[PDB]
């Protein structure tokens, strides 16, 4: 629930940050925005990419810190480690 | 361009649908 909550409110925010960047420059836009034009699905897939450190995801560190915190409650709980 | 440069994204998606 407040994953998704706070992921929203992240990509609220980085649309701001595009459109802005739309107005500066229009050729660099398309990756800026590929991951607006992305269905759902693949928005999820791209931004849940917070695992090993390829780090491609936009998604900010704290954010990231989170899911990886639940994550490791979630295997101590499962019994894994 | 920009009408298909944007597309529909999570913060405009309702919450249970994005959970």
């Amino acid at each position: 629930d407040d994953f998704v909550a706070k992921l929203q409110d992240n990509q609220r925010f980085r649309y701001n940050e595009v459109m802005q960047a739309l107005n500066m420059s229009a050729a660099l836009t398309a990756r800026k925005t590929k991951e607006f034009r992305s269905p759902p699905q693949e928005q999820i897939n791209m931004l849940l990419n917070f695992k090993d450190d390829k780090s491609e995801c936009p998604c900010p560190e704290e954010i990231r810190d989170q899911l990886l915190d639940f994550h490791e409650d979630l295997m101590t709980h499962c019994g894994i480690e | 361009v920009v009408a298909c440069f944007r597309m529909a994204p999570l913060y405009n998606l309702p919450r249970h649908r994005a959970v």
